[PDB]
């Protein structure tokens, strides 16, 4: 009758489930649908800073293409 | 002859962990010299341009250095693509 | 909403630890022909709530022969380090992208000694003073093996960025390349969390409990929370480190499901091992790692550092 | 900020747990509870005496090995070097010295938990 | 020279005082001694990270590796006076007089 | 304002050191060292020294562990000392607090404190350097150069650790 | 002590000193210093007596503190110049800091109370090692940095070194203790001329070295630790005690013996550089050394001392341990004055 | 060094790290590579007690590159005057200084 | 000891190419291959003179040439570029690996049109 254990870990699974999408969704929520732009090196940080400056809204994940330029 | 083989057998029985560790370790030093691909690993490491290849001031008589980044002459890493 | 994400990290881990105290009592019992707790709610689902309420409203006895400062600080250290050591884990998008996440978490893993020692000495009992040194020696002597195993495994990953570890595995499970190593690593994990085969600190004949003797009610339950949070955290560490999974960036939920399933399987293996094996002896306990585990780990690390060079397959640094 | 915010959240959360733990319950506060414990008795006149021990040697060889573990930690970054041959020989030297220290520890009693 | 340099230098000065001005304990004194090298370790890492001294980045751990070795013997000496004498209290530590 | 954190990280370093050197009970000196190291790891970290900061974290929180390992073995007694036992320790502690406080008060007023060397009270954020790192951390690459340029360093160290385990063997051998 | 272990301790001590006098990077100098520290503690604990534990503990504390202050000087001149190369310092307090850090390792200033005690604790062979080999490294560092040392500092420090070296040995009967005090006096002697010209401190180091081996080998050829014990040896080894006396004459610097040459050279170059008051102080205070030197001579050879009845069966046994180099060791430490010009070889 | 075996028997043993204009890993220059290049190539084969005075301006320029004592003191003076007159209230920082 | 050489506020006034990191990384190889010459000479000036005050004109040249390149790619296939840069943007590392489809869809246009 091992299935009696099945509820026991099921909520446990749900307990470990929530940290999965919650971090995943909020990132997607915060960065304009895009996932978080990880800056593991100073070049990435410089790219993020230039994107933030170009956006004009102090939001790096806001991105504008050629329609923004002449 | 017989003594060496018997000692190896006893070690493989008495302390099997010791012989396994000593073996795999002894390989760990002698293969890299024997292996024919470590030079290719050196090529891998030299291939990656962590910094900018700052150009040279052109003055004539350097046929080796390409004039354009699309030029045919110059260093190539097609071996990297095949690898 | 950053703090909301933090809370969404802590609180679910707290429910996970809470219901681990039910799944262990059910799994063990079923492994030894016992139905387990199924009286408090449906299938014993409510049982962890009742024991938690009891331990919160149980009297916390102040050890008369003690300095209360460490008697209170040690649960703080043990619990807070255990939870903040979940911070840099590669969920499909890890909460904190620390460039040295694996080293970060390995360094914090050594801090449990800094709860064990104060608990064992401040409580001021023979069992406590014995078990403090014995458990300290256990965990410190296995931390080294954890370290070389981590280094040798990582030498094929590329860096200490723990988010790229998924990118390392992708095709094949990493255990397929380091099954001799993982077999040690997992066991050393079993040693560091003080589990029945390797616990040696409880020893309910000559140490009784070892460190959580005079701790009662709340501070006592805090060390259990730390202990059964390290179970989940290190099983998850092993799960990603060796039992890789798929992760499509457009569907983050897939890797989440695969990872939680791996963590549950590994925790069930923990309970599986403890429900069967006898308990080590301190003599054999340190004989297992000094005489046997450490030389094999050294040789395997040598093998796994020489291997990328000879195969011309050094992992990408960035 | 971010990371520091997580550390702050965790430490405050832990402190709330310990505060509720140590304050919420009620105790009659009677004297004879303070008597210490040992499997039914009290720990006589001990639990703070100097601990005549032997595994001190294991404890110190832990630290001596930990220094060398720190020394070999930079390996994943070190493997990304141009002169891989020297890195290979010298790292192999480091692990060989690890093994030699362990072996001298072994034969000369040493790591053998003293009696 | 900013305040961080003042703070770690001043921490070293009081570590010098604490270890060198013995109060009654040998173990706590060598503890102050190893805190001394912690102050020096941080101090050394500061300039080295500041000035982009890329090679010297390996000097701290090197500086570290030896220093713990000192403590590795220090406490090791501590047990050897302790088993015979009984404690680390350095006021009985008087047998060598003349 | 969390501007001054890079300052205060050092400040909590100082007064956690004084109590560590206030000659208290050995474990309380250990606690002082522990908080000092924990707050100094931030000092190195926010300067960019991620690897060195985590490195000292690991090795040092093992190193004070082992110095504990004999504190309950070869240093405890019937009545262990308390951080309030001796009367002089409070005086040492308060003399620890008021000196750097007066000096920082001056550095906040005159910015030209004359103690020993030459120092300015204008924070620490200035001394950082503008630039970049490409796709490599300078600290990690520098500590990785140990196996390519650290020709002599690793050799002499490993030899010293071997000699260290030998001497640790010999002095504690007990005939 | 395993013979091979003892050899590997020998050569790690010697290699720690070698690293000091061959390295150029400052960190390497520190590394050699602690290599030697870490290597010499076990040999001092070879006998394993509580006196040996005492001596080793005091040595460890003193030298560890000194090496930590060495790194302080190291870090400061790095901070103020960003150059690990060993040369003239660019920050004054860093120079001073290194000066006391090395001095504590040498036993010159009030940082000298360790050496007499540690010499008392250990066996006489460990004493030879301590008072001969563990000077070469700090002297070499002091020679390399002679460009910028505060002359006042070095001069006064050498002055106390010789002065308390002379005074401390007067009320000591243990041969190890009087030898430690004599070594402190010689420490002051060379360190006084250290700032002016390092060739002469090198020469005095050489002479003190050869005299010290010539001394210690005679002690443990007689196997004596107290003045009375040496006095009892006037019988069994008359030749050894006569050479005892002649090298004890070379001790103070009575011409034409070897010990006079370094004093003469140091005073002559000090006078070349207008320091005329300074040399007269050590010239007078060397009589303090000569005093307990003469006391040791009287107890050894000049006056017969009451032997013991049992002592006569010692007559039946011969010293088997050869303890080589002793003849030339005596000879170089007794008659080298007609070879004074050879000092130019060191320059 | 005392007995310089390094240039006698012909190898570098420690000279690789001594100064920070040497060949750094992957050509990562130091903060003051230019200044210390100027200083080192200024004082070469000249003698320390002679080179310390000819190569002086290079030396303090190097030291000020390392520590920025003078520059940070100048910044401190500027900030002092700015805050003083702002508290006593004459002008307002231009929008580039606010946003 | 000397004062300044800072060029006038009018001197360092160029049209700053205001595009996003994903767009720039999507262009990348084609942009470099078709605009190397101003870039190469600009940082040859930067490394030789060690002095940006001497290389402002090189900066104006590289900016204007890159802008011209962006104008030509705008004049032609931009919807493949739009999809490509959006897909690169979705990556948290701007990884080229999970974009190959649109990569082809881009590389063909500038091949058969430009
Ligand atoms: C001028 C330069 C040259 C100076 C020469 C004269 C002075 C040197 C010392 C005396 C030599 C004569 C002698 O008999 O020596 C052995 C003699 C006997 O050894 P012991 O340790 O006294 O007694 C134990 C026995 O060796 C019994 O054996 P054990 O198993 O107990 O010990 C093993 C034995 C060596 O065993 C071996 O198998 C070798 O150990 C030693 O000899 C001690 C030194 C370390 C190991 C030997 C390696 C030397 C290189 O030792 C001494 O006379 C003094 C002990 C230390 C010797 C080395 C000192 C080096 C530094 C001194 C200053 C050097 C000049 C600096 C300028
Ligand atoms: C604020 C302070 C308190 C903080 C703790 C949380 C709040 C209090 C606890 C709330 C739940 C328990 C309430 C008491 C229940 C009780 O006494 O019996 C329950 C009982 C258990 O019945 P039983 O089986 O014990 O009955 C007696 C049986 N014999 C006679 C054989 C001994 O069940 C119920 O009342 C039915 C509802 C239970 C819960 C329904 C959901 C379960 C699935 C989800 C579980 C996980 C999420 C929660
Ligand atoms: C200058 C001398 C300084 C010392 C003078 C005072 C001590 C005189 C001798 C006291 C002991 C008396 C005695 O019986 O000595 C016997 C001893 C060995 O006898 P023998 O071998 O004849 O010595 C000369 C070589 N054939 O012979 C001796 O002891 C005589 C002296 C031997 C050493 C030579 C003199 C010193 C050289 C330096």
């Amino acid at each position: 009758m091992w299935f009696e254990i099945l509820p026991g870990i099921a909520v446990m699974a749900a307990c470990l489930f929530i940290p999965g999408m919650a971090t995943a969704h909020i990132h997607k929520f915060t960065n304009g649908g895009k996932e978080k732009r990880v800056a593991h090196f100073s070049y990435q940080w410089n790219l993020m800073e230039r994107d933030r400056c170009i956006s004009g809204v102090n939001r790096y994940h806001v991105t504008k293409g050629l329609e923004n330029i002449d | 002859a017989g003594r060496i083989a018997s000692f190896l057998k006893n070690a493989w029985a008495k302390e099997p962990v010791l012989v396994a560790s000593f073996a795999i370790g002894g390989l760990a030093i002698i293969l890299p010299s024997l292996s024919p691909y470590t030079n290719y690993a050196i090529r891998i490491n030299r291939a990656t341009p962590y910094n900018y290849p700052v150009p040279l001031r052109d003055d004539g008589n350097m046929p080796d250095v390409p004039s354009h980044p699309q030029d045919p002459q110059g260093p190539s890493l097609e071996w990297l693509k095949n690898l | 909403m950053f703090m909301i994400n933090i809370l969404s990290l802590i609180i679910p881990i707290l429910l996970a630890v809470a219901f681990l105290t039910l799944v262990e009592r059910k799994v063990l019992g079923y492994m030894q022909l016992r139905k387990g707790p199924n009286v408090v709610g449906p299938y014993g689902l409510l049982q962890p709530i009742a024991d938690a309420l009891k331990l919160v409203t149980k009297e916390p006895l102040r050890p008369g022969t003690s300095s209360i400062s460490m008697f209170i600080i040690a649960p703080i250290l043990g619990l807070s380090l255990a939870l903040t050591m979940w911070v840099p884990l590669p969920m499909p998008y890890p909460l904190i992208n620390m460039n040295l996440g694996v080293l970060f978490m390995l360094a914090m893993s050594s801090l449990a000694v800094y709860s064990i020692l104060w608990s064992g000495w401040a409580s001021n009992s023979k069992y406590a003073l014995i078990g403090a040194l014995r458990a300290v020696a256990q965990t410190i002597s296995y931390e080294v093996t954890l370290a070389i195993i981590l280094l040798s495994v990582l030498l094929m990953n590329g860096s200490y960025t723990l988010s790229t570890l998924i990118t390392t595995q992708e095709h094949i499970w990493m255990i397929f390349t380091s099954w001799p190593l993982a077999m040690m690593w997992f066991i050393s994990t079993l040693a560091e969390t003080n589990r029945a085969p390797f616990d040696l600190t409880e020893g309910e004949s000559e140490l009784v409990s070892g460190f959580n003797v005079e701790y009662a009610a709340g501070p006592f339950a805090m060390f259990f929370m730390a202990e059964y949070a390290n179970i989940i955290m290190m099983n998850a560490f092993t799960a990603i480190l060796f039992l890789g999974a798929s992760h499509d960036p457009h569907t983050p939920e897939l890797y989440t499901i695969n990872f939680v399933l791996k963590t549950l399987a590994l925790t069930i293996t923990f309970l599986w091992i403890r429900a069967s094996y006898p308990r080590f002896r301190y003599d054999q306990l340190m004989h297992l790692l000094w005489k046997s585990f450490l030389p094999l780990t050294l040789a395997l690390c040598m093998w796994h550092i020489s291997l990328p060079i000879m195969t011309a397959s050094i992992p990408p640094q960035s | 900020m971010n990371i520091m915010l997580t550390l702050l959240t965790n430490v405050t959360l832990a402190s709330l747990l310990v505060l509720i733990a140590f304050w919420l319950p009620q105790l009659n506060a009677y004297s004879e509870k303070t008597s210490p414990y040992e499997c039914g008795f009290d720990p006589m006149g001990s639990a703070r005496l100097p601990f005549s021990m032997k595994f001190f040697l294991v404890a110190i060889t832990f630290l001596l090995f930990d220094l060398e573990i720190a020394l070999l930690l930079p390996l994943p970054w070190a493997s990304q070097t141009n002169n891989l041959k020297t890195m290979l020989t010298m790292a192999l030297f480091l692990l060989i010295l690890l093994a030699a220290s362990l072996a001298y520890e072994w034969t000369q009693k040493g790591l053998e938990w003293a009696e | 020279m900013p305040l961080v340099y003042m703070n770690i230098i001043m921490a070293f000065a009081i570590a010098l005082a604490g270890l060198l001005m013995y109060r009654s304990h040998l173990m706590s004194s060598l503890l102050c001694l190893e805190g001394m090298m912690l102050s020096l370790f941080i101090m050394s890492t500061l300039i080295i990270l500041n000035t982009h001294f890329t090679l010297a980045n390996m000097m701290p751990i090197i500086l570290l590796v030896f220093a713990a070795c000192e403590a590795a013997l220090g406490l090791s000496l501590l047990v050897m006076v302790s088993n015979t004498y009984g404690t680390d209290y350095v006021q009985n530590l008087n047998l060598l007089q003349c | 304002m969390t501007m001054y954190i890079a300052f205060i990280l050092s400040t909590i370093f100082v007064i956690g050191f004084v109590g560590f050197s206030s000659k208290p009970s050995p474990i309380y000196g250990g606690l002082g060292l522990i908080v000092s190291g924990g707050v100094g790891c931030g000092i190195v970290l926010n300067f960019g020294g991620s690897f060195l900061g985590l490195m000292v974290f690991l090795i040092y929180l093992g190193g004070m562990l082992v110095v504990f390992g004999y504190t309950t073995a070869m240093a405890t007694e019937m009545y262990p000392e308390v951080w309030v036992s001796n009367k002089t320790v409070f005086g040492a502690f308060v003399s620890g607090l008021m000196m750097e406080f007066c000096m920082v008060y001056y550095a906040l007023k005159e910015e030209e404190v004359e103690i020993i060397f030459k120092f300015n009270g204008l924070g620490d954020w200035v001394i950082y350097d503008t630039g970049d790192s490409g796709f490599f951390s300078e600290e990690a690459m520098g500590i990785a150069a140990l196996y390519s340029y650290g020709t002599w360093l690793v050799i002499v160290t490993g030899w010293s650790l071997l000699i260290g385990v030998v001497v640790i063997m010999e002095i504690t051998r007990g005939n | 002590m395993n013979p091979i272990i003892y050899t590997t301790l020998i050569m790690t001590v010697m290699s720690g000193t070698m690293l000091v006098m061959i390295s150029s990077h400052w960190l390497l100098i520190w590394i050699g210093f602690e290599m030697n520290l870490l290597a010499m503690i076990p040999v001092l604990m070879k006998n394993f007596n509580p006196r040996a534990t005492e001596a080793a503990t005091k040595y460890f504390l003193t030298q560890a503190t000194a090496s930590m202050m060495l790194m302080m000087a190291i870090i400061i001149n790095l901070l103020y110049s960003g150059q690990w190369t060993i040369t003239k310092m660019f920050n004054p307090v860093a120079m001073t800091m290194m000066t006391m850090a090395l001095a504590m390792k040498l036993g010159l200033s009030p940082f000298h109370f360790w050496v007499p005690e540690v010499t008392q604790g250990i066996s006489l062979q460990a004493g030879l090692l301590l008072l001969t080999w563990q000077k070469l490294a700090p002297l070499s560092v002091l020679c390399q940095i002679s460009q910028s040392i505060n002359p006042n500092l070095m001069l006064t420090m050498a002055m106390l070194s010789i002065l308390i070296g002379g005074w401390g040995g007067l009320n000591q009967t243990q041969l190890r203790k009087i030898m430690a005090y004599s070594s402190i006096a010689h420490m002051g002697w060379m360190t006084a001329v250290l700032p002016y010209n390092t060739t002469m401190t090198i020469l005095n180091l050489l002479i003190y070295i050869t005299m010290t081996l010539a001394m210690f080998m005679l002690l443990i050829h007689s196997s004596a630790t107290t003045t009375l014990s040496l006095s009892h040896t006037w019988n069994k080894m008359p030749v050894i005690t006569s050479l005892m006396m002649v090298t004890l004459l070379s001790m103070g610097g009575l011409p034409p013996l070897s010990g006079f040459m370094p004093k003469w050279m140091i005073i002559q170059e000090m006078t070349k550089n207008e320091s005329i008051i300074m040399p007269t102080l050590m010239a007078m205070t060397a009589l303090l050394n000569l005093y307990f030197y003469m006391r040791l001579a009287y107890s050894s050879s000049l006056t017969m001392f009451p032997s013991t009845n049992n002592m006569k069966m010692k007559w039946q046994f011969e010293h088997t341990k050869q303890m080589k180099l002793l003849p030339t060791m005596i000879v170089l430490s007794t008659l080298v004055l007609p070879m004074t010009p050879a000092l130019s070889s060191l320059n | 060094p005392f007995f310089d075996v390094q240039k006698r028997l012909g190898l570098d043993l420690d000279r690789w790290m001594t100064i920070q204009s040497a060949e750094q890993p992957h050509k990562i220059p130091g903060r003051c590579h230019a200044f210390e290049k100027e200083w080192i190539e200024c004082a070469h084969g000249i003698g320390g007690i002679r080179a310390e005075k000819e190569c002086k301006i290079e030396f303090d320029d190097f030291v000020e590159c390392l520590l920025r004592q003078k520059t940070m003191k100048r910044l401190s003076a500027i900030k002092r005057q700015r805050d003083k007159l702002i508290k006593e209230g004459k002008y307002t920082p231009p929008p580039h200084h606010l946003g | 000891p000397g004062i300044v050489e800072l060029p006038t506020l009018e001197d360092l006034k160029v049209q700053e190419v205001k595009v996003s990191s994903s767009v720039l990384k999507a262009a990348a190889h084609h942009y470099g291959a078709q605009c190397d010459k101003p870039n190469k000479e600009f940082m040859l000036c930067r490394w030789e003179e060690k002095d940006p005050r001497r290389c402002l004109e090189e900066g104006k040249l590289v900016n204007q040439c890159a802008l011209d390149f962006f104008r030509q790619i705008k004049r032609h296939c931009a919807e493949p570029f739009t999809e490509y840069w959006t897909c690169i943007d979705y990556s948290g590392l701007q990884l080229f690996r999970h974009c190959r489809k649109q990569q082809a869809k881009f590389d063909e246009c500038v091949l058969d049109k430009l």
